[PDB]
């Protein structure tokens, strides 16, 4: 019996227009899905049919959760939420915890049903108007509005974040170590516990807010782990064939980059003069002196490197084989933040879009961890693949943005 | 008896902008007894109303006579008024594809263009749309009008009709799934697979139940013949096609005589198999003026003969059916050119296609077909609502190979390999590690940025070596041209060293055709290899090697 007698007055920018954003073929067997769960909204009075005179819209489509094999329904909220007032609560907005990613253990829960419970100012209801397609342009589209507060907009948790802190002061209060984080309809538990009493604790976390008039039993289990920034090897052998030289060279001459310390002069030595490349090259001592002392300067970390809150985060990732990829995220170009391997996991390992998709995704969840923030992504796919695929494998509530790299990176290996 | 009205849908005009305040054109003496005559009886109708002084918003009006026709007919100018209205959602965004449609037993057309008027207007709006008739001599003042319902020519009329007559039908399609209702501007039609005798009889409960909201239809006589023409297309009881395309038999051809062909062939192209328009766009890609009579390429003639090959046996597409599976089958043509051909049944195509490759630099097979299946994996959601399942010309072998070691992620849906004609394929592969017993080629090349000569060559392991001078060239130019003279003097199998990141870039993405004959050459060349492996090494410090070849090049 949960419902605010009140809405809370919302606006655009400043000097800005709703969206009008074009709506995507989809399948016959999402669009029969869609029917179902909007007929069943309307009654539910979350939302209701609309006249002509709206010319705003946004996407929308369908998807699959992690077991649940019952569709939902996804709407891309992309453009409206750059358009929406970045809401500035009188109260300001929670100062990101820095405790988040030092606990052992992160529980993530779907409170996204507690925002269907509270009512949208009236005068913003006509800019999340979405449609459901018509096979062949056969008929006409289906359009509605939301009543309620939508899934997937940026507005929905702050207009809630006065109910939910009331919600969670039952279970704050008695257990003070608990660490506990909200970003759009995801909810972040962490704790220093292990999975026997880490796992059931948030069952205790379950049912109290489930007797606050509260999808509601979902949950994905992370642990933040060693490395934010994973160190860069030299390889340790007993017998350099020329070739492998040339490929130490290589890597070297690229760290230095990051690490200006790097000397490879004693090292290009051994490689002046043409010899075959499979033939072995004694290492002289000034060689290996060198060698050493850039062995070092890797074990250290980078120069001063920090996090800036005004500006975006980037994040490219290249494509390794075998099911492999790797990452790495960053506002200035030789100042990663993190970096990482996500490796093989149920791409079936014959779907490369697949992966990619679940690389995305994964990325993502970890960023907004670390800076309670999505990164803007570097795919290494063609845009029109992507475009036609990606929804067939994405599950998350909400969406980053992304461009489109055409050009093969130099380094597809000295980040393997 | 009692009629239920039509919902009124509150209208309004673009924020902070005002009304039209246009001046009246001074009319002729006949011409205003017409206008005069219609505002009579339209106000008795109930289309119209006379207004005060008050309203000081005025929009220009005419009448004409259309030409060898009898009586004439006014016609306001909204052209301000448009242009200061609010938008609306235009549902009006592309009509359905014939190979979408499903046969039915029976089909019947209404014409409801009758109710585009008996459908109300937002009160609060009707005093924008008063008009003046001007009077005779102008002795008086002229007759003050304004509108009740949806003007003819104004932003929103289409869009407020629509979704009116949407609304009614509603109920009726509910309550009879054995029935199927299209609506588009002034008909509907209506279609079913049933009895002849029972298919009339609920055309007449539709044609009642449009009557509950007033609403009534011209219904009568009989417009059968199975030559139904609809925007562009020629539908029939079982099969459809393109309105005959007559294939303009003209020696000077002008821009527009083949720019109105090449969108033209284009149309055609939905059902013809093998129409191509690749050496007729590319004579008009980029000229002056309109019109000009450009000569033909040879190769522009020879096509466009082939064009009178197919477009000379009329060729006709089927109906969709849902149970059966829809397949897809691709063939390359050339010169970046695909072509497609959708069915469900051996030769009965629902529908055919094209593909053209994007413009670019460098490019290959593989990549091109990946392009057009996802082109053509939209379109078939577009109109079936489903993928289709293909049939290509490429091994799986050939798939295989070249998804696992691509530098991008890519992906090919449910497939199967046909053996025809061509076949895509992978032309060479590059080694993955050195290889054992091979010469090795450290090369570079270099120019000079004002007089633009330069120098490529090569030193291998062997003693052997070469440097060839060049004039007019740049530095890009010169990193290729060493890397192609060790592909010519070495032998079988090869192990070459560059420094050129640009070489390694046109390289690792693997083209088999090009522009710059310079990669061409290359090209050819790794073909011809067994075995190649590129290695790479930073510039301008002592890799050797090329350290040595990097001083030769230069000064
Ligand atoms: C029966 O197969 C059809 C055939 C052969 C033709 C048409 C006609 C137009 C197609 C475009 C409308 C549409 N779009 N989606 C759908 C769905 O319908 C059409 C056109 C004219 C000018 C006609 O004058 C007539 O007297 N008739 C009868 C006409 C019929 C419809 C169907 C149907 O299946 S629909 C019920």
């Amino acid at each position: 019996p949960i419902s605010p007698i009140e809405t809370v007055p919302v606006k655009l920018k400043p000097g800005m227009d709703g969206p009008k954003v074009k709506q995507w073929p989809l399948t016959e067997e999402k669009i029969k899905a869609l029917v179902e769960i909007c007929t069943e909204m309307e009654k539910e009075g979350k939302i209701s049919k609309i006249g002509p005179e709206n010319p705003y819209n946004t996407p929308v489509f369908a998807i699959k959760k992690k077991d649940s094999t019952k569709w939902r329904k996804l709407v891309d909220f992309r453009e409206l939420n750059k358009r929406t007032q970045d809401f500035w609560e009188v109260q300001l907005g929670i100062p990101h915890p820095a405790g988040l990613k030092k606990k052992k253990s992160v529980t993530v829960l779907d409170v996204g049903d507690a925002y269907f419970s509270v009512p949208l100012d009236e005068d913003f209801r006509k800019y999340t108007a979405f449609t459901i397609p018509s096979i062949n342009n056969e008929t006409p589209g289906i359009r509605y509005q939301y009543n309620v507060l939508p899934q997937g907009w940026k507005g929905s948790p702050a207009i809630f974040q006065s109910s939910m802190t009331k919600i969670l002061e039952p279970f704050k209060k008695q257990n003070p170590d608990i660490v506990i984080y909200q970003y759009m309809d995801d909810l972040y538990v962490g704790s220093d516990l292990e999975i026997g009493q880490h796992r059931t604790k948030i069952e205790e976390l379950r049912q109290h807010l489930l007797r606050w008039g509260l999808f509601l039993w979902m949950g994905y289990e992370l642990h933040p782990d060693k490395w934010t920034v994973q160190p860069i090897v030299l390889p340790e052998k007993d017998s350099w064939t020329v070739n492998d030289i040339q490929k130490l060279v290589g890597k070297l001459n690229w760290a230095s980059q990051i690490y200006p310390g790097i000397k490879v002069r004693q090292l290009s030595k051994l490689l002046r003069g043409t010899k075959a490349l499979t033939e072995v090259i004694p290492l002289t001592e000034e060689a290996e002196l060198e060698l050493a002392e850039n062995r070092e300067i890797l074990k250290e970390p980078v120069h001063g490197v920090y996090y800036d809150p005004s500006k975006d985060l980037i994040a490219e990732i290249q494509k390794q084989g075998q099911g492999q990829w790797t990452y790495q995220i960053y506002q200035e170009p030789f100042k990663n933040l993190k970096t990482g391997k996500y490796a093989r996991m149920r791409g079936a390992h014959t779907n490369d879009v697949k992966q990619l998709t679940e690389a995305v995704q994964k990325i993502t969840t970890e960023s907004i961890v670390i800076w309670g923030k999505t990164p803007k992504f570097k795919l290494p796919i063609q845009k029109e693949t992507w475009e036609t695929w990606w929804t067939e494998y994405w599950q998350a509530t909400w969406i980053p943005e992304w461009e489109f790299v055409n050009t093969p990176p130099l380094v597809k290996l000295w980040y393997q | 008896v009692p009629i239920s009205p039509i919902e009124t849908v509150p209208v309004k005009l673009k924020p902070g902008m005002d009304g039209p305040k246009v001046k009246q054109w001074p009319l002729t003496e006949e011409k205003i007894k017409a206008l005069v005559e219609i505002c009579t009886e339209m106000e008795k109708e109930g289309k119209i109303s006379k207004i005060g002084p008050e309203n000081p918003y005025n929009t220009p009006v005419f009448a004409i006579k259309k030409k060898d026709s009898t009586k004439w007919r006014k016609l306001v100018d909204f052209r301000e008024l448009n242009k200061r209205t609010q938008d609306f959602w235009e549902v009006q965004l592309g009509i359905p594809h014939p190979a979408g449609l499903k046969k039915k037993k029976s089909v019947t057309v209404l014409d409801v263009g009758d109710a585009y008027f008996s459908v109300p207007l937002d009160e609060d709006f009707r005093k924008y749309t008063a008009f003046t008739i001007p009077s005779i001599n102008n002795e008086t003042p002229g007759i003050r009008y304004q509108y009740n319902v949806l003007p003819q020519g104004w932003k929103g009329s289409p869009a407020i009709f629509q979704s009116s007559m949407t609304k009614i039908l509603e109920p009726f399609a509910a309550q009879n799934p054995d029935i199927v209702i299209y609506q588009y501007m002034d008909d509907l039609y209506v279609g079913s697979d049933l009895e002849i005798g029972q298919h009339r009889t609920k055309i007449e409960e539709l044609r009642q139940h449009l009557l509950r909201w007033g609403l009534t239809t011209p219904d009568k006589k009989h417009q059968k013949e199975p030559p139904f023409l609809w925007m562009g297309y020629e539908l029939h009881p079982d099969k459809w096609t393109v309105q005959p395309i007559v294939l303009p038999e003209k020696d000077s051809w002008t821009v527009n005589d083949i720019q109105k062909l090449v969108g033209k062939l284009n149309w055609a192209s939905q059902i013809y198999p093998g129409i191509k328009v690749r050496q007729l766009s590319k004579l008009l890609r980029g000229t002056k003026a309109l019109t000009e009579v450009i000569p033909l390429t040879e190769e522009a003639e020879l096509e466009l003969a082939e064009n009178r090959e197919i477009l000379k046996e009329p060729v006709h597409g089927v109906y969709y059916d849902p149970s059966k599976d829809l397949i897809a089958e691709i063939q390359k043509q050339g010169q970046g050119q695909w072509t497609y051909q959708i069915y469900q049944e051996p030769f009965k195509n629902l529908k055919t296609g094209k593909y053209a490759r994007m413009r670019g630099a460098h490019t290959n097979d593989v990549k091109q077909l990946t392009e057009a299946v996802q082109k053509i994996t939209t379109e078939s959601i577009v109109i079936w609502g489903k993928t289709p399942k293909f049939k290509l010309p490429i091994q799986k072998e050939t798939w295989e190979t070249w998804w696992t070691e691509y530098w991008q992620a890519t992906w090919i849906p449910e497939w199967e390999f046909v053996n025809t004609p061509p076949l895509v394929k992978l032309w060479y592969q590059l080694e993955k590690e050195p290889i054992v017993g091979a010469e090795t080629f450290y090369v570079d090349g270099a120019a000079n940025r004002e007089t633009k000569l330069g120098k490529a060559g090569y030193v291998t392991n062997k003693g052997r070596q070469k440097v060839v001078p060049l004039t007019n060239t740049t530095n890009q130019k010169t990193e290729l041209q060493a890397i192609y003279l060790a592909l010519q003097d070495s032998g079988l199998e090869v192990n070459i060293v560059t420094d050129s990141q640009y070489a390694l870039g046109i390289i690792q993405a693997q083209p088999d055709k090009s522009e710059s004959e310079l990669v061409n050459q290359i090209i050819e060349q790794l073909i011809k290899k067994e075995k190649v492996y590129l290695a790479w090494v930073p510039a301008h410090k002592g890799i050797g090697g090329n350290e040595q070849v990097d001083k030769l090049v230069s000064a």
